[PDB]
């Protein structure tokens, strides 16, 4: 079935209603052009950051203004720019369509769908460089945004309005962490509550198109495209699109934030946006500084990340949680752009290659990873079961030099060593398998409550899984109490402990022995 | 007739052409208008260079998105001026003097230019003086200098904001003074957080907040410290009041200066900072000084890039710092408030020529005992306290008692416990720690030393625990 | 004797860590300055 | 040129192209040799400012569309064994499998000198 | 280049030649000097792009 006569009728109504009032346009002329930059003489009334239209539907942005010409960044199809063409003035700064029609779509850094699934019904438009919420428009970050990852949710909690940097060399699991954070919001979405639903935006800067396809496939297999938009500026796009993609993704998701909704935006490799902006600025011949960066690159990133806010109840109570991603080189967190984005954000998750190879996955360095919001972004249950975790892990890391001399250690030292080994095995997690908060609470209760001291360290993972499986099948009421009350009462703790005892007497280790005390 | 017009717009850098006899002086404040209704605003420009041919190069303080060539530029005739007076207390301002919580407030105050000169050499104090805050650990091991600069090395979760409120309370109630908070490159979330905490503890009425935020061009981040310093200089010189100026991350002031230098086309120095790094740091830090009986004492948060204390920015900053306070997490976990690390903190006036001989002797004795305890802590942790010697066990108990008596019931905790804050005179602190080091409190349990004032509070807390003498 | 020798070796390794960190930071700063010199030298060659 | 030949074999004929490229980096290096003569300010390590953009314009044509396969295999020179150099660091983002060879493994006589801790596959 | 030309004349006659270039680094430095004196834009360590 195809509506061909409807296709007649559409263009019929279009051409029968076509009109172009001959209004006075202000035009300029291209004088030079190269490497994606075009200089345009004329256009006296053009303003900074204004969109210009070249012949052939080509777009540009007027960045440099001086008495001679206008240096503009071409947003694609640059090989069609020639000396002598005419450039029209649009009269508008960069705007992007915004609305709920963007949920499930893959779009340009201009609001144009590149997935092929048809045009996007847009509610309104929104300027790219609108100011961030005031210092009196915000509100303390208090609601947790559950990433579903035990290491993050327990050690470096993320709130609704926080900006957490996922920083790591490469192939350490940053994209995996962010995709798991997106997938974990599926149950929040199925609740239908606009106070619990989180809309996700994923900005892919400078990525191979097949990587964006793989990310979208992972999000679809987890049912996460019902609430996720993907703003893709692939590796083949102009430096203009790679520079504008995070601002397009953040212009969207502010239409939602100001409507009283909660959004999570991921900026995959802000480093690549920085390199695109550096290319643009070096082609426009702006003065370079450290590592040839333009000198307003810290501004480039802070202007973007200061829009992830937690609005007041007088403004609706919406929020935008930012997850920027930075690729260091050889773990050089003291580089320029890593320094900038570490200085900007509220906390950092440092993923490492050495930890990744040791089987610690997600490879988060819980020693240097920090969250300046802290326990204010945790439910009471997770806040109390994970307080007994940081000190234990630090003691384990300072005792692991004596891992081979437990005979010469005090009883408390050896107990701390074994508890720390079990805890390190507890924070491991498969990829694309996020856990709801009550299951993480039960797992960390296993870890910190001493209920893993009877299990061989090479079995802990399995044990944990199996126990949760048991509790998902037999005793659902415990998880329901933790989920609805956000706390683990004493009665629930007793019930959970006796369930653990029964399961332990039913559990079979891999060494053959029983795990009963 | 006498106004200029925009000629070039290159990001935050704007060139403005004026008539032949109306060129604005350097550092003047100019006003341009962005009329595009979405981004409509009034740009404030600061004249940075005279390029010749009546052209001036200015750094914009708001984003220039939407500026058109030819727009009229108005010259104000003076530098960036901030409102000064007693009415700036309890409010939040930006680097230009605009009230953020109550727009329009302060516009009819006296206005002072943020570019001023330090006191003349005739007026500077030739003798250093100790600022007695009332805190035991500070007054003993890290004595502050009145009219000096104190580095603060506390991260998150070690009570840096609590110590800030404590210092506000002490400077307002022990000296009859004022506090000014300059958030240089302030995270807007943390800025709003600090605002609501200062409003909840009822210490906002004794503070003026000046926020140059992170989402702003480098100009305001470079000038917010000067704005707050101008408010503090009015409180000192004109009101006759002791002032406490909290500069949060002076490193962001240095970094904003470096960015502004890069934008203006200036060739970078070593590492990458501006060629005039030391001159700008001096132009800022030399106005924080004691003068004519009144002073401005400054506490500055310092960032050290790559933990490299020889990096040009911290190496230039530390040329002006008189003390150092390091807030430790190992001390905050023990329940010791303030969480001042007694071994990582340091002062330059901890000298017999300044504090005296008994003060210096007691401080060195406490530091020796604490260093020995920290040496023994690893043997205690891995192998156990039981393995130690008996002289070592005695020293460990005495050192635990000293380390716990370094804590204090702060005036910033009164809102949570109701107990009024303590102000231990430096003589009483010296006597108490001398008697601790001697051993006069080796029998008293440890919990009798947590969060108390001088010696009478210690004796009473002990007697309320069935232990006397 | 093993306790004493190992304490001495730990202090020696700590002083070596200190010296190596000073050298690493020195050459880090030198590399940044040399990179900036090359970049600004090219940019001046073009002006 | 070779990529256009492979694109013809993939799009018109449509049958299982193999594309080998020896030291593709030389593309980046040749673009870097003339970037200052074309009047462009140099980037960090003396590379052209348009490094990643040109590498993306080239590397995005080397791909398999739906139903049309191109098994690509490139050699990437790492200047001075520095895997943090902008050219290999930018190439890393366009690949599904990377076999990373070390000189530390070459010096031990182990061949192929693959670094098992650095190499990866999706 | 002079040595290479003198050697190539023999190579193209069916003869076998062996040419040694003692310190090509001195050639690179001489070429960097020549290029900096012609004010060509430098690169790494002020070496020309070619
Ligand atoms: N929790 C995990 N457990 C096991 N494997 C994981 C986990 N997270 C990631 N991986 C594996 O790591 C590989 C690469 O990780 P990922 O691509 O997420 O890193 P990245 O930060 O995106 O690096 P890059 O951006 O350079 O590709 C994937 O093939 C994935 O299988
Ligand atoms: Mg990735």
């Amino acid at each position: 079935t195809i509506p061909a006569d409807d296709i007649q009728s559409a263009i019929e109504e279009y051409v029968s209603s076509f009109t172009a009032d001959t209004s006075r346009e202000e035009v300029g002329t291209v004088v030079d052009a190269g490497d994606g930059i075009a200089h345009v003489e004329g256009l006296p009334s053009v303003m900074t950051q204004e969109l210009l239209e070249f012949p052939g539907g080509i777009l540009g942005v007027a960045l440099n203004l001086d008495e001679h010409s206008v240096g503009a960044v071409i947003l694609g199809d640059f090989e069609n720019i020639e000396e002598g063409q005419q450039v029209k003035r649009t009269g508008e700064v960069l705007s992007v369509p915004v609305g709920d029609g963007f949920l499930g779509r893959v779009v340009n850094p201009l609001g144009q769908p590149i997935d092929g699934r048809g045009d996007v019904d847009s509610d309104t438009r929104r300027a790219l460089e609108l100011q961030a919420p005031s210092v009196v428009h915000r509100q303390g970050v208090k609601e947790p945004l559950q990433t579903g990852i035990k290491a993050i949710d327990a050690m470096t909690p993320i709130g609704r309005g926080q900006r957490q940097l996922i920083i790591g060399d490469r192939k350490t699991g940053k994209t995996a962490v962010c995709v798991d954070t997106i997938l974990n919001q599926r149950q929040n979405w199925e609740s239908g509550d606009p106070k619990k639903q989180v809309r996700c935006v994923y900005v892919a800067i400078g990525q191979k198109g097949t990587t964006i396809a793989a990310v979208r496939r992972t999000l679809e297999e987890g049912g996460a495209m019902d609430y996720t938009t993907i703003v893709a500026a692939a590796a083949s796009e102009s430096a203009g699109f790679k520079w504008l993609a995070p601002y397009t993704g953040s212009a969207i998701a502010q239409h939602w934030m100001y409507e009283g909704k909660h959004v999570l935006i991921i900026f995959d490799d802000l480093t690549k946006q920085a390199e695109a902006y550096r290319a643009i600025s070096l082609l426009l011949r702006r003065p370079p500084g450290r590592e040839a960066y333009p000198g307003d690159v810290f501004y480039l990133h802070s202007r973007l990340l200061e829009r992830c806010a937690k609005l007041s109840d007088d403004l609706g109570g919406g929020s935008l949680t930012g997850l920027p991603i930075i690729e260091t080189k050889a773990n050089d967190i003291s580089a320029y752009i890593p320094t900038n984005v570490i200085s900007i954000t509220d906390g950092q998750c440092f993923l490492e290659t050495d930890l990744f190879n040791q089987g610690v996955r997600p490879a988060i360095n819980v020693g240097v990873s920090v969250s300046r919001v802290g326990g204010a972004a945790q439910i009471k249950a997770m806040k109390e079961v994970a307080g007994s975790l940081r000190l234990d892990l630090s003691q384990y890391r300072e005792l692991e030099a004596f891992a081979a001399f437990a005979s010469d250690l005090d009883a408390a030292s050896k107990a701390q060593l074994e508890r720390g080994a079990r805890l390190v095995e507890l924070l491991k997690q498969p990829q694309s398998q996020p856990m709801p908060v009550e299951e993480q609470v039960v797992s960390i209760f296993l870890g910190t409550g001493g209920h893993l001291d009877s299990v061989p360290v090479e079995d802990v993972r399995r044990f944990e899984t199996e126990l949760l499986d048991h509790m998902r099948a037999s005793e659902e009421e415990i998880l329901t109490e933790i989920r609805d009350s956000q706390k683990l009462t004493e009665e629930a703790a007793d019930k959970l402990t006796e369930v653990i005892k029964n399961f332990k007497k039913g559990f079979a280790a891999t060494g053959g022995g029983s795990v009963v005390p | 007739d006498t106004s200029g017009r925009v000629v070039r717009v290159t990001g935050p850098v704007v060139d403005v052409e004026f008539p032949r006899g109306s060129i604005p002086e350097l550092f003047n404040a100019l006003h341009a208008e962005i009329t595009f209704e979405s981004l409509a605003k009034t740009l404030t420009l600061e004249v940075a260079q005279h390029l010749g041919d009546n052209l001036v190069r200015t750094i914009s303080l708001q984003p220039t998105d939407g500026l058109v060539r030819g727009v009229e530029v108005i010259d104000t005739g003076r530098s960036i001026s901030v409102p000064v007076g007693e009415g700036v207390k309890g409010h939040v301002f930006n680097a230009l003097g605009d009230c953020l919580d109550e727009p329009g407030y302060g516009e009819k105050f006296e206005h002072w230019s943020i570019h001023r000169k330090p006191p003349a050499f005739e007026e500077l104090e030739p003798r250093t003086e100790m600022l007695e805050t009332g805190l035991k650990v500070v007054d003993l091991l890290t004595p502050y200098v009145r009219g000096g600069k104190i580095a603060l090395f506390g991260g998150a979760g070690v009570g840096k904001t609590v110590l800030i409120q404590e210092m506000i309370n002490r400077i307002a109630r022990n000296f009859g003074g004022t506090s000014v908070f300059a958030g240089v490159g302030e995270r807007t979330r943390e800025g709003n957080d600090l605002w609501v905490e200062l409003a909840e503890a009822n210490v906002l009425k004794d503070t003026a907040l000046v926020f140059g935020q992170m989402d702003e061009p480098p100009g305001t981040r470079m000038r917010v410290a000067l704005s707050a310093l101008t408010m503090a200089e009015w409180f000192r010189d004109e009101q006759g009041q002791d002032v406490l100026l909290f500069i949060d991350n002076i490193f962001r002031f240095t970094q904003a200066g470096s960015e502004v230098s890069t934008l203006l086309g200036r060739m970078p120095s070593a590492v990458g900072y501006q060629p005039t790094l030391a001159d700008e740091m001096g132009e800022l830090q030399e106005r924080i000084t004691s003068t004519r009986g009144r002073s401005i004492t400054s506490m500055q948060a310092v960032y050290v890039p790559a933990d490299d204390y020889t990096d040009p920015a911290p190496a230039t900053t530390f040329a002006h710092l008189d003390a150092t306070t390091e807030l430790s997490r190992a001390v905050f976990s023990k329940g010791i408030f303030p969480a001042v690390d007694p071994l990582a903190s340091s002062s330059t006036i901890l000298d017999p020529s300044v504090v005296g001989d008994e003060h210096y002797r007691v401080a060195q004795e406490v530091i020796r005992i604490l260093q020995r305890y920290k040496d023994l802590q690893d043997i205690i942790a891995i192998l156990g306290i039981d393995e130690l010697s008996e002289e070592d066990k005695q020293l460990v108990n005495r050192a635990r008692r000293i380390e716990r008596f370094l804590s204090q019931n702060m005036m910033a905790a009164e809102q949570f416990t109701g107990q009024p804050g303590s102000t231990v005179p430096v003589k009483e602190t010296i006597e108490a720690f001398d008697r601790l080091c001697k051993g006069d409190f080796d029998h008293v349990p440890e919990q009798a030393f947590f969060l108390i004032g001088g010696l009478d509070d210690l004796a009473k807390k002990a007697e309320s625990l069935g232990a006397k003498l | 004797s093993r306790q004493r020798a190992m304490k001495s070796a730990t202090d020696n390794a700590d002083d070596l860590i200190k010296a190596l960190t000073l050298m690493a930071n020195r050459e880090r700063q030198a590399q940044i300055t040399q990179e900036i010199s090359e970049i600004v030298g090219g940019a001046n060659a073009l002006a």
